[PDB]
């Protein structure tokens, strides 16, 4: 049972820097009679299967981009991203298949860049909804960074807590900044006793909060 | 072109057992052995087991050993791994993989997605966003899909074909009911002149519903 460790766990770097991902095996790897070290690297992105790197440890997969280049011999590995592009974001695992297979627990790679304010959107509860009996005001927080943000709800003028569920994005891999949705779920005859619905985006960019608003009856 | 058919969702309750398949085609089934592979977001990628078509023959990681069986059916060319006495611990996305004899090239399932409770199958609701009424250069329309179990559900926009300037949220649980939304930004010159709908998918009801985003 060879037991893998990655590291680091996660890291962040700008695009264009490199990145060494380490992964170490609890016994060597190399084969004494096909000379080969069975060590393998896969990338997963948010929602797909992963995908072969490397493997034999050094040996890239047809198709995979040169900046890929896997190292190491015995029990230590590495992963090198020669310059990293925007589209690398990623969880990168190592699996070792000498006896058996274990991956190992991944390393995270996210990327820096600067800093973006929000764009904010608010959406009242569809006509469909409303005639199904239910009513949720959405708000998006798009293509922001960091990815810390608040967000707070105002019904007619006061705050409202109760009710809020936050979802946040994978970091976008096309220019790196996070999404947020914030929903505000509430019974249809609770939306019809309050007029003003507010949502209220507080990020670093700025000390102001970027607000959003719309009154019911004026629907 | 090689290709592993696996169900998008399962949903079993605690204490039964549940034989996930795995269906391939596009290579000669006896050639390659078969992996499976669960993910959770807490332990990652763990190997389950694999089994030799040819043989029989199987091995098991440690952890899974009495959790999991591996079978094959050579003649319709699919893979089964049966999971017994199932705990919340079991709900997971599980893959299969085929292993070419070329070790360059390995074939993914797509993942079914496992859940163990005793809860019911729910499809969603699925609610176009168009803006508030009331111009910019640019408008920002969203989908809800609202009040389905278990997961997963896959959106798309314009059948695939609208990707650039979306945003998809994972969704929350609340009350044995997921919700998740997404949106789209698009120039005010597309859209409301060009048709734009969201398409959800909800495996576990064989749910595929299109959703138009009209204006308000």
């Amino acid at each position: 049972d060879i037991v893998m460790t990655q590291s680091p766990s996660s890291l962040a770097v700008s695009a264009g820097e490199k990145v060494t991902l380490s992964c170490k095996s609890s016994q060597s790897l190399f084969n004494s009679r096909t000379r080969k070290n069975y060590l393998a690297w896969y990338q997963q992105k948010p929602g797909l299967s992963p995908t072969l790197l490397i493997y034999w440890a050094s040996t890239r997969k047809s198709g995979v981009p040169d900046r890929f280049t896997g190292s190491g011999s015995g029990t230590d590995f590495t992963l090198t991203i020669t310059s990293v592009q925007a589209e690398d974001l990623a969880v990168y695992y190592c699996k070792q298949s000498y006896y058996l297979r274990t991956f190992g627990g991944g390393t995270k790679l996210e990327i820096k860049r600067a800093d973006a304010a929000p764009t904010v959107s608010i959406f009242p509860p569809s006509s469909e909804q409303l005639t199904s009996g239910g009513a949720s005001v959405v708000c998006f927080l798009n293509n922001f960074y960091p990815k810390d943000i608040n967000v707070k709800w105002k019904i007619d003028g006061s705050e409202r807590q109760n009710g809020v569920l936050n979802s946040w994005t994978d970091q976008d891999s096309k220019d790196s900044t996070y999404s947020m949705s914030s929903t505000l779920t509430l019974t249809k005859d609770e939306y019809e006793r309050h007029n003003s619905y507010t949502c209220e985006a507080t990020h670093k960019t700025s000390t102001s909060p970027i607000v959003k608003s719309f009154n019911r009856n004026e629907c | 072109e090689v290709q592993l058919q696996q169900s998008g969702a399962e949903l079993v309750r605690p204490g039964a057992s549940v034989k996930l398949s795995c269906k391939a085609s596009g290579y000669t089934f006896t050639d390659y052995e078969m992996h499976w592979v669960k993910q959770t977001p807490v332990h990652g990628l763990e190997w389950i087991g694999a089994i030799d078509p040819e043989t029989g023959g199987t091995v098991y990681n440690q952890k899974f050993k009495g959790k999991a069986t591996l079978t094959a059916d050579i003649s319709s060319t699919t893979a089964y791994m049966e999971l017994r006495s199932l705990t919340s611990e079991d709900s997971a996305v599980y893959f299969c993989i085929s292993e070419d004899i070329d070790e360059s090239k390995d074939y993914w399932g797509q993942g079914t997605t496992l859940t163990v409770s005793s809860a019911k199958t729910t499809a969603p609701s699925v609610y176009p966003l168009a803006p508030v009424c009331g111009s910019g250069s640019s408008v920002t329309l969203g989908c809800l899909v609202k009040g389905y179990f278990p997961e997963p559900v896959t959106l798309t926009w314009n059948s695939g074909s609208l990707s650039s300037g979306v945003h998809t949220f994972p969704a929350v649980l609340q009350s044995d009911l997921y919700t998740l939304s997404s949106s789209v930004t698009v120039t005010s010159s597309t859209w409301p002149s060009q048709s734009i709908t969201c398409n959800v998918a909800h495996p576990a009801s064989s749910t595929k519903v299109d959703k138009k985003i009209e204006p308000r």
